[PDB]
């Protein structure tokens, strides 16, 4: 073990970090009369409805 | 001079008791509400500013 031809001294490291995510939303409110377009083979109602605005630009 | 212009169809069944009926229960409405004059005038977009909005890459 002389002139130090034993001594050591290492080190060591390691790391590591990962994410994500994500989200969507959305809301309506509203209302609106549509007409009855079709009856269908077991009572259902098909219906279709469209409803117009123009204030004064578009 | 200010136009309110209206149209639409109306179920006999949905009119009130002083002879009403809310803006809501009608099919196909097409409302519209516009104006002449230089009031109205000085709310349109020039040409020029209006081609840049349709045009211009960014």
């Amino acid at each position: 073990f002389g002139n130090s031809r034993a001594d050591m001294e290492a080190s060591g490291g390691n790391s590591f970090n990962g994410k994500g995510g994500a989200n969507a939303s959305n809301t309506f409110s509203g209302t609106l009369t549509v007409t009855v377009d079709q009856v269908l083979a077991n009572g259902n109602l098909h219906v279709v409805g469209e409803k117009q605005i123009a204030i004064n630009q578009g | 001079t200010e136009f309110i212009r209206f149209s639409g169809v109306v179920n006999p069944r949905t009119i009130s008791g002083s002879n009403s009926v809310p803006s809501t229960q009608v099919a196909d409405a097409r409302i519209e509400y516009v104006g002449n004059g230089y009031i109205n005038e000085a709310q349109n977009m020039g040409w020029l500013q209006r081609f840049f909005l349709n045009l211009s890459p960014m």
